[PDB]
């Protein structure tokens, strides 16, 4: 038939990046056979690109009628439900096709991935797994495994899985396929930097394709503050106004620009999630536009462009609910990355990113498709300051005989609290105020020991720790800075009394083996030392202790505490003595968090950009000395730090001065400094000067 | 129920 031929030439086309002169074969060839099975399935493949979303749909369901025996429809037709929300009919539509024909490898690879983003990791590892087994020759699944393994610390068979890895991409990038592995992945697998930016070079080109379909002309820049009252317009766009760590990170930004020289613009991605950082934001702002409501990205990217942005602002990068699609269309002259995505996008509609010279050296220069950005001293900003100023200052009660990190207590009454108490103490490290072992004391402890939600002293609100959820759930969340006084103990979360506590909060991928056994090493030489984790995921607990045993570390030495809220996770890091960061990935939001808890942190500078993160900030903090330049000196700087008590009593002491001192969490000054930036940036902008490193 | 790891004693 000369269906079939048109169709041979439309496939080849699409080969061929002709897609668009090549979805004109298929309908002729769909013209020439109404009911041509194949044709149909096809031609709404490629309208996965976009197009209309139900588009393909019409083509799949019809290719499925005239042929129900097209497991190729059904298993795409489920993966287009899924870009449409309807999970329940995408897991049906993979189901279906997998009764149809068990041995199609790639439902299975579709089922498993909609587990993965369901949460049921088990389960997305077993479909994986099904799917290599009937087609090995996978990488989509196999990256996706991989990354799932990462996710749980599953490291069998670890080294050879990265090497793997690596060829795939190396393949993937020869022939100019979708690389399997996600950009964000990248910083997790060992590869040079050129193939991480060319797989978000990749990514950022998918995009592209997918708005050529509107066609829509080039978007006028304004070349002058003028028609601004000579404001420069900056655009903030995120999908992550709410309770995200975007906007525990920023929420306060958006309101200490200085009016006078800017008009802030914040254009979320996101619906309002009822949070008051979604509150804060939408009223501390300029202005806030909801693109929620608006779909369609021309239609949104048109609406920027009449708003007058002069300096638009990616804060998703590669994340979940990122619309970079609106980027690609230039809907403004200068378009730079900013907080959000600890990597380069490779990108040409990117025009900058804003990052500090112990982030990414120039060195590390050539890694980023945007020209840099210098951020005065780093470019991680924290709005802890605001968020917990209760924790500002403690109080420890003497269970013996100045440990500050068993019996701590928080709160913005405090001082009248302690002035309230008979004998208290001071102990001077501005200083530390000490409760004596009375009465007093005794009530607390029965109210840990008894697990009582609150008790009453002298009239003052007394709260446990753990109860925060119930007894102000807007305060646990760190929506509210809480009412009462907190009390925080190792006791509460089974940590040793007179050992030495090694922490790392991060999520459990962001270790490697390297790692672990390094912090293996530093346990064996420190005795008395344990090292605190969390169960993040659970499912890591078991594997992360299986490779302690094979390590020699018996399983008392390893502690596993559930993840708790941002409040409570913030006010555990107190009950630490040292942070130990993870060198593959760098805690970026949980490193802030630590700091502000004034736990000394340990970190080893890697060559990823996010792997170069917390020493940026141990940088800015004034604490130099807790950087290690390799392996042993990690290994060695976290040992001092569990021996020496007297070098960890001054080092716990600099960095509990340095959070408020160092313009690190000095939201104000960022801020201006952010605008110092913008502005440079635009003055080479007007100036005709083209994006070149602002340093 | 819902109280801490391990007991503190006290006099
Ligand atoms: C590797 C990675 O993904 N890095 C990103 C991450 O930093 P980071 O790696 O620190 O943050 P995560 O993506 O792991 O998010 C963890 C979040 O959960 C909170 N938490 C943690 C433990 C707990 O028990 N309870 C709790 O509430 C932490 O305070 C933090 O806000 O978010 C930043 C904020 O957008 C981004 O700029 C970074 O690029």
């Amino acid at each position: 038939t000369h269906a079939d031929s048109l169709n041979n030439l439309a496939n080849i086309k699409r080969e061929q990046g002709n897609i668009e002169e090549a979805v004109r074969l298929y309908r002729k060839a769909l013209e020439v056979f109404p009911e041509f099975a194949a044709a149909h399935s096809n031609l709404a493949s490629v309208l996965q690109q976009q197009g209309k979303l139900q588009e393909a749909l019409m083509h799949y369901k019809e290719a499925i009628r005239i042929s129900p025996t097209f497991a190729d429809a059904y298993s795409n037709m489920g993966n287009t439900l899924k870009e449409m929300q309807d999970v329940q009919g995408a897991l049906q539509c993979y189901t279906r096709a997998i009764q149809i024909n068990p041995a199609f490898a790639d439902a299975h690879s579709n089922l498993a991935s909609i587990h993965k983003d369901s949460g049921n990791i088990p389960e997305a590892i077993a479909s994986y797994r099904t799917a290599l087994k009937l087609k090995p020759d996978f990488p989509d699944a196999y990256c996706n495994l991989a990354h799932c393994l990462q996710i749980v610390c599953d490291w069998t068979d670890y080294d050879e899985r990265m090497k793997k890895l690596v060829s795939i991409v190396a393949d993937q990038l020869e022939k100019n396929r979708l690389p399997s592995v996600h950009p964000h992945h990248s910083m997790l697998y060992p590869l040079s930097h050129g193939f991480r930016k060319a797989i978000a070079e990749r990514h950022g080109n998918l995009c592209l394709d997918k708005i050529n379909v509107l066609h829509k002309p080039p978007y006028e820049h304004p070349k002058d503050l003028k028609l601004s009252d000579g404001r420069l317009r900056v655009g903030y766009v995120s999908s992550d106004f709410g309770n995200h760590p975007t906007s525990h990170l920023m929420q306060s930004i958006p309101g200490m620009h200085n009016p006078d020289k800017f008009e802030v613009f914040c254009y979320a991605l996101s619906p309002d999630d009822g949070t008051n950082f979604r509150v804060k934001v939408m009223a501390e702002a300029n202005h806030f536009i909801d693109l929620s409501q608006i779909p369609c990205n021309g239609k949104a990217a048109d609406r920027i462009h009449q708003d007058g942005i002069h300096i638009l602002v990616n804060m998703n990068g590669y994340t979940k609910g990122a619309r970079n699609e609106l980027f690609a269309l230039r809907p403004a002259p200068i378009q730079a990355m900013w907080l959000g995505y600890p990597g380069t996008s490779g990108a040409l509609f990117m025009d900058y990113i804003i990052t500090d010279q112990e982030t990414s050296p120039a060195e590390v220069a050539e890694q980023y498709s945007e020209k840099l950005a210098y951020m005065p001293h780093t470019f991680f900003i924290g709005d802890h300051a605001n968020m917990f100023p209760h924790l500002k200052k403690k109080a420890v009660i003497d269970f013996k005989s100045i440990y500050d990190n068993r019996i701590v207590l928080n709160g913005i009454d405090l001082k009248a609290f302690l002035d309230s108490l008979p004998d208290v103490k001071i102990v001077k490290m501005l200083n530390m105020p000490v409760i004596p072992m009375n009465t007093i004391a005794e009530a607390v402890i029965e109210m840990i020991n008894r697990g009582q939600i609150q008790i009453t002293i002298n009239g003052f609100s007394i709260s446990n720790g753990l109860a925060t959820t119930q007894i102000n759930n807007k305060a646990a969340t760190g929506e509210e800075v809480p009412r009462t006084i907190i009390v925080t103990t190792r006791s509460q979360y089974g940590l040793p009394e007179d050992a030495i506590v090694y922490c790392n909060f991060n999520q459990l991928y962001k270790i490697d083996p390297s790692t672990l056994q390094m912090w293996a090493n530093i346990l064996k030489r420190v005795p008395n030392s344990v090292l605190w984790l969390l169960r993040f995921p659970a499912v890591g607990e078991p594997n992360i202790q299986q490779y302690a045993q094979n390590m020699g570390l018996p399983q008392n030495r390893i502690i596993f505490s559930p993840v708790a809220p941002k409040e409570e996770h913030v006010r555990r890091g107190q009950l630490a003595d040292v942070c130990l960061d993870t060198p593959l990935c760098n805690g970026h939001t949980t490193g802030m968090d630590v700091l502000w808890a004034g736990t000394p942190m340990v970190t080893m500078p890697g060559e990823t950009l996010a792997s170069r993160v917390a020493a940026s900030q141990l940088t800015c903090l004034g604490c130099l000395e807790l950087i290690a330049k390799n392996r042993q000196e990690y290994e060695d700087i976290a040992v001092k730090l569990g021996t020496d008590l007297e070098y960890l009593k001054k080092v716990r002491g600099k960095v509990w001065k340095q959070r408020i001192s160092s313009p690190l969490f000095n939201t104000k000054q960022y801020t201006m400094e952010l605008e110092r930036l913008y502005l440079q940036m635009w003055e080479h902008y007007a100036a005709g000067n083209k994006p070149d490193h602002m340093i | 129920a819902f109280s801490p790891k391990y007991l503190l004693r006290l006099p």
